[PDB]
DNA sequence: GGTTGGTGTGGTGG
């Protein structure tokens, strides 16, 4: 996260850390959607151009964390994965279309002041809140600049209209993506960056006070560049696939 | 069920330090 | 202690 700040304790209790077993390192963010299911970006698990291809046994998830690196004894929960589910039409070759994956924990996690699931949006909530100029919030332990933090970072960013997103990049945008970020002379800055993928872009409903995950950190070109925007997987548009995997498996 | 409500914030009627920015984007 | 124990500097920083 570029130009963000340190998260408060328990500010993002659905934030999950995807951690590699060997070598021991942070891979990506992720989000807690139920006591057994964690959502992330597909590219965090499968990206053949970088020779990335993880199995359920290569990974742990770390739930409840604040510190990037230190083991937060009796606060965080480290869970092994039962199974990973990558969208069958995840398009890693072209533009990361449908950059989405589900991870089923072996055992359910107990909720706490530090661990609590985020809501997934329905049609009513997405129509209402996912509008250009409204702001959401992104969180992660990824880089502080294009190349980092001691603790989880947060930044709030405005949703950008589809035309501007489309014009800001030569990558082909799809309806399974949105972009967010300040325009070049808008008065503020900020962005997700490498290492923040799979983290949630959330919005607070002013009608029922709940947080909804509208996006997944998916991709950008550099970080916090003028005239460029962060791209996010559009969770609502992929919600049928989410529901099918959870209902089946 | 009680998704999206934070024990240390919503549940305690406490605001985090920047959430007001979010709510303002909806109404100025 | 702490966002958390204790033959308490490591197991994971100080
Ligand atoms: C895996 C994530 O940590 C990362 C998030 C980067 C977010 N950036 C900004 N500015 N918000 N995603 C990536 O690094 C993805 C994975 C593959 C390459 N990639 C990129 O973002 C490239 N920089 C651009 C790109 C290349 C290929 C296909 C789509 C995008
Ligand atoms: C990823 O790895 C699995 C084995 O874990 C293998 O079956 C497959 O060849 C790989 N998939 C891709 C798309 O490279
Ligand atoms: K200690
Ligand atoms: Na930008």
């Amino acid at each position: 996260i570029v130009e963000g700040s340190d998260a408060e304790i328990g500010m993002s209790p659905w934030q999950v850390m995807l951690f590699r077993k060997s070598p021991q390192e942070l891979l990506c963010g992720a989000s807690l959607i139920s006591d057994r299911w964690v959502l992330t970006a597909a590219h965090c698990l499968l990206y053949p151009p970088w020779d990335k291809n993880f199995t359920e046994n290569d990974l742990l998830v770390r739930i409840g964390k604040h510190s990037r690196t230190r083991y937060e004894r009796n606060i965080e929960k480290i869970s092994m994965l039962e199974k990973i589910y990558i969208h069958p039409r995840y398009n890693w070759r072209e533009n990361l279309d449908r950059d989405i994956a589900l991870m089923k924990l072996k055992k359910p996690v107990a909720f706490s002041d530090y661990i609590h699931p985020v809501c997934l949006p329905d049609r009513e909530t997405a129509a209402s809140l996912l509008q250009a100029g409204y702001k959401g919030r992104v969180t992660g332990w990824g880089n502080l600049k294009e190349t980092q933090p001691s603790v989880l970072q947060v930044v709030n960013l405005p949703i950008v209209e589809r035309p501007v997103c489309k014009d800001s990049t030569r990558i082909r945008i799809t309806d399974n993506m949105f972009c967010a970020g300040y325009k070049p002379d808008e008065g503020k800055r900020g962005d997700a960056c490498e290492g923040d993928s799979g983290g949630p872009f959330v919005m607070k409903s002013p009608f029922n006070n709940r947080w909804y995950q509208m996006g997944i950190v998916s991709w950008g070109e550099g970080c916090d560049r003028d005239g460029k925007y962060g791209f996010y997987t559009h969770v609502f548009r992929l919600k049928k696939w989410i529901q099918k995997v959870i209902d089946q498996f | 069920a009680d998704c999206g409500l934070r024990p240390l914030f919503e549940k305690k009627s406490l605001e985090d330090k920047t959430e007001r920015e979010l709510l303002e984007s909806y109404i100025d």
